[PDB]
């Protein structure tokens, strides 16, 4: 047993391993597994067939739009406009006060990230028998502003690069779209619940009617035209941010009196400093000074105010259901909420104080409840909601 | 590029010729294949006899037949098929027993299965016609419950498909192999596993672009849907009393 | 026939190829699994302890499941704003669009502060998983079967908070099939149940009565990254989404 | 015609080259990036809490560029001595030399001490700088966008009070631009704000209500390097300096 | 699983790294970025010409 006595090392502490680096370490970790060697397997039919790939993700078309082209459409009326990105929208039509929306996967794949480059490829579709002969321009303009999205037709859209297609015997062609910017990435076209970061498209995409269409009187005079998307070759997305679109699981938002947050669930107990003990005040637990807090109604001069519970099967209950309440500033720095048996003694016991008293008066500890009504001590369903009921005084 | 036409028509007839089935097409089938091709896993977890029974069961058997016409809106589906319940509840729909059918006599012996599927969705739509149709399949549609929410030709057109064209009249073949969570499907009623029996998604065929004609045009057409069990392994060799018939749906 | 092409129209010329990033910010962002190895919150809650408690019940469970939780919004008096402003992570997103999963998963739980009680967590991969209503955090009330008690024989691990108030753990995978369900589960049969999380965690404090005073409403969080050995297996496409700064703002 | 000579009249013989100190000191201060990889503080702020807030709430909100922030003197009654005593660092005073930048930053914060709460630090390389003005160390104080809430997808990471209350973050470059602009940002168009900072870091506790009052007035100073790969590319000459020992004295 | 018996490492803790030293050590950070070997770059003509 030799003595080490050279010096020792001298480093810094963290608490916590890195949160966002993910590729090119070993994190250590206390795995819940027997063989500290042991990883996953999969043998031999459960293989993986698709790799998670984000060029595999925006190499797939996705249906994003439908479009009525009929026979009375007449030379260089507007089919479709829409923006060169991968955030291209189709709306459903539900009841719900928030919308949802049909993506291409491109779209989704580029959600969550904050900036894409390359090129977009929409595949048209024209459902048409051999018998329909008609031609259209899909179109494309480099960047154009909110107000240049007007005084557009089909003929300053053949100033900028265009493609003129024939419809004969072929109904289907893909149109590659160009990327041309300023800037080498582009910025995302929604941000996350930050209306200060909305940015519009590099460009945009139009589809004009060059020649109209001419039907056989055997064949229908309208002809679906559908539009698929999926990000090109080149398309590219770089920085991962939170991504700007939710899923539909669960489509409940919520919008923003009750006790402040926290102090809740409460019961009505007791404390030894709101009367002695003697009388109940809403807590939030059984130890020393858990008193549940309360927020200061905005009261003008003339006026009092005291809480009734909306519903009350959702209130503390003691020898009944605590219903109706007075707040009042405790002497410690923060509000109590001081259960009444009903809401003329609480209109009765916020005249009191409102009107100049105190809760050590013998008129306020009269219109308190007692001790002995504490009962079960049962807690509230929550932090339910209660009305302010205002009154002159 | 030089047509001549003569008693015959000009044609040129592909063949699917399957275990004394032969099924024909005037036209290029639109395939289109969602996972690559399964192995047999009768090594893992079967010690009883396992055999296919590649002269009856990879047939060709009709499992649905409907008409599509020109009073069906945009995004409407026609049909919604749990195929390996879709076969059973067919032959049950015809009201008879499943041992009358040369293709399922199999099921009604065993207990589990495993094999891959051959989909043929034929139409007969005449050239003046104008439409088109998804032929999506969707492994395991029970087992998620916002899939009411899914079912349109903007998310079945996201995952891969079979276009079918009222004008050119073309068909769809579809390559499903076997990709489930477990690697049987039993065929009855079998321990903890109660409802979903034989159930692994759904062949839903859904509208894309409506039927369009003129004002006198032929109203309606009529699609037909082929199966066939290629790959197959039966195992758990059982009763035949045993088994019970399919929810109807 | 979904990604053919019946006639490409190129208009433009040839476009440089920046490797996804590598070339500007020296990373490539194609590999999404590097993007899902990412630590992303499972979940948070507020510690409430309505009866008395023994040293081997557990505090609170959740199941272990890469797709995310049933969305907690919170109550409507105190919502959790992370899962109402910015509704769901990366994780659970891309997870929508596929169907089946195999592999293991990585949990990071971080503790309140001011307790110093020494906690153990427990993996039990027994808990099927009964529909997608309770799959969420559950928070443990009361002991009737085995469920409440922390049990002998599973994977568990115990957490110094004195040195450190956050455990960093791996679940394997542990189940008896080939894959399991990647979506919003529906409980169809008996055996469908035991193939949608991995396990079930269970966390457990073990203070007395005196010292689970201090415990009381302080927050727990969770976070998960994908893990390694992590494959994703049938394209599904996605379900419709909704835009975020499209929400209504909290006005006054 | 800047750096020429028509007639260098050399009155000296050769000077010994010390080697910008190296020979003395046995180092030499001839690359300006090793001064400015000392760290050098880029704030300091004392916490207040007005309104109740959540888990979710970030504290306080700060963009994050090489060239300093606005120069926060302070209240009239209660100023930042460092900032008005000796008005600026070493960083931003060679940065004003210059003109475009590219490149990471290194950031170290500095926490109180009798707090323990688990801390979050977030970057969002999103948020655009609009204008000189609010380009500071920013209390959040309300909740109406997503800019309060912490968020999903973001570069985090958080740090345990309990082991160490110092966080130390290297904020990589993430603008799509060839630089950006080192000087004091005037904002003319939409885009040049999106090339002023990296990012904007946020930094929020997970205190919940009865925590949170320790940490009322309690200092959080915040020191940044310069990292590396930072390049200034192009030379602009000084402002109007002003003389340090010029400044009045506080008389009595 | 053997039983690890030797005798362990002594070390004296301190709170933060050197906070003036900037030339000849490595520094060890909490990176926020991605990929731990990834570093910025200056491709092609963004390069820097004033040292």
């Amino acid at each position: 047993n030799p003595s080490y006595q050279q010096s020792p090392r001298h480093f810094v502490p963290t608490g916590m391993h890195s949160l966002a680096l993910g590729t090119n370490l070993v994190e250590p970790l206390h795995a819940l597994r027997l063989d500290a060697a042991g990883t996953t397997q999969h043998p031999v039919g459960c293989a993986p067939d698709e790799d998670m790939t984000v060029s595999s993700i925006a190499s797939r078309y996705g249906l994003i739009r439908r479009v009525q082209w009929k026979k009375d459409h007449a030379k260089g009326s507007l089919l479709l406009q829409l923006d060169a990105d991968p955030f291209v929208e189709q709306r459903i039509e539900g009841t719900n006060p928030i919308s949802l929306y049909w993506f291409a996967p491109v779209g989704v794949v580029s959600s969550m990230f904050m900036q894409w480059r390359g090129s977009l490829e929409y595949r048209f579709d024209i459902i048409a028998s051999q018998f329909h002969t008609g031609r259209l321009i899909v179109g494309y303009v480099p960047g154009l502003t909110a107000s240049l999205q007007l005084q557009m037709d089909y003929m300053k859209l053949k100033s900028s690069s265009y493609v003129v297609f024939d419809l004969q015997e072929s109904n289907s062609f893909t149109f590659e779209v160009p990327y041309v910017s300023y800037r080498p990435w582009w910025v995302r076209k929604y941000g996350g619940n930050y209306l200060p970061s909305s940015t519009d498209a590099p460009s945009t995409l139009f589809m004009y009617v060059q020649v109209p269409l001419i039907p056989m009187e055997a064949v229908s005079d309208t002809i679906d035209i559908n539009v698929y998307v999926r990000g090109g070759s080149s398309f590219e997305v770089c920085v991962p941010v939170q991504p700007s679109l939710g899923l539909n699981w669960n489509t409940d938002f919520i919008l923003r009196y009750r006790a402040k947050t926290g102090y809740a669930p409460y019961y009505a107990g007791v404390w030894h400093s709101f009367n002695n003990s003697n009388s109940l005040v809403f807590r939030w637990g059984s130890a020393s000074d858990q008193i549940a807090q309360w927020p200061t109604i905005s009261v003008p001069r003339g006026e009092l105010a005291f809480l009734r519970i909306k519903d009350g099967k959702q209130a503390a209950v003691g020898t009944q259901p605590w219903r109706t309440m007075v707040v009042w500033p405790s002497g410690h720095g923060y509000n109590i909420g001081i259960p009444t048996y009903n809401a003329e003694r609480a209109r009765q016991l916020a005249q009191h104080l409102y009107g100049g008293g105190s809760l050590t008066d013998e008129k306020a500890k009269q219109l308190f409840v007692p001790a002995n009504q504490q009962g079960p001590g049962k807690v509230s369903n929550g932090n339910p909601v209660w009305e302010v009921m205002r009154a002159p005084l | 590029d030089n047509p001549n036409p003569g008693p015959d028509g000009e044609g040129e007839v592909e063949l699917e010729k399957d275990s004394n089935v032969v099924l024909t097409t005037q036209r290029d089938p639109s395939t289109s294949i969602p996972a690559p091709v399964s192995v047999k896993w009768s090594r893992w977890t079967s010690n009883d006899v396992v055999d296919d029974y590649a002269t009856i069961t990879s047939r060709w058997y009709q499992i649905a037949e409907f008409v599509w016409s020109k009073d069906d809106p945009f995004d409407k589906e026609l049909a919604r098929l749990i195929l390996p319940r879709a076969l059973l509840s067919s032959i049950e729909a015809n009201s008879d027993a499943i041992c009358d059918v040369p293709n399922t006599i199999p099921f009604k012996v065993h207990a589990y299965w495993r094999g891959d599927m051959e989909v043929r969705v034929q139409i007969n739509s005449n050239k003046f016609q104008v439409g088109q149709l998804q032929a999506t399949w969707y492994y395991s549609d029970h087992e998620n419950l916002n899939i009411s929410s899914k079912r349109s030709v903007y998310g079945f057109s996201q995952m891969d498909h079979a276009l079918i064209s009222a004008s050119a009249s073309n068909e769809a073949k579809l390559v499903i192999p076997f990709k489930h969570v477990y690697p049987f499907l039993p065929t009855r009623i079998v321990p903890d596993w109660t409802t979903g029996i034989l159930d692994m998604g759904a062949l839903n065929i859904r509208v894309i672009a409506p039927l369009r004609m003129s004002a006198t045009g032929p109203t309606t057409c009529n699609v037909v849907v082929f199966i066939k069990l290629n790959n197959s392994e039966f195992t758990g060799t059982s009763s035949g009393k045993f088994y019970a018939s399919q929810i109807r749906a | 026939e979904e990604s053919r092409n019946t006639t490409v129209l190129d208009t433009t010329t040839t476009l440089q190829s920046s490797g996804f990033g590598r070339a500007f910010f020296g990373e490539a962002f194609n590999d999404l699994k590097t993007l899902m190895r990412r630590y992303q919150l499972y979940g948070q809650l507020l510690l409430s302890v309505t009866t008395d408690k023994d040293i081997d019940h557990c505090m609170f469970t959740f199941p272990c499941l890469p797709q995310g939780l049933a969305l907690d919004i919170g109550s409507a008096g105190s919502p959790h704003e992370i899962f109402n402003r910015c509704r769901d992570g990366i994780i659970p997103l891309i997870a929508s669009g596929y169907r089946f999963y195999r592999g293991d998963l990585r949990y990071k739980i971080v503790f309140p502060s001011n307790v110093n009680s020494n906690i153990w967590v427990q993996h039990r991969p027994d808990r099927r998983l009964e529909g997608w209503s309770a799959a969420k955090i559950v928070n443990c009330d009361a002991v009737s079967t085995g469920q409440g008690v922390y049990n002998h024989g599973y994977a568990s691990h115990i957490q110094i908070t004195r040195v450190n108030n956050v455990i960093e753990l791996e679940v394997p995978f542990y189940n008896a099939t080939c894959y399991n369900y990647l979506q919003a589960f529906n409980a169809s049969s008996a055996a469908s149940s035991y193939a949608v999380s991995l396990g079930e965690i269970s966390v457990g404090f073990q203070a007395t009565s005196d010292d689970i005073a201090s415990i009381v409403n302080k927050p727990v969080t969770i976070y998960y990254s994908i893990g390694d050995g992590m494959q994703f297996s049938q394209w599904v496409g996605y379900q419709p989404m909704m835009i975020l700064d499209q929400l209504p703002a909290p006005v006054v």
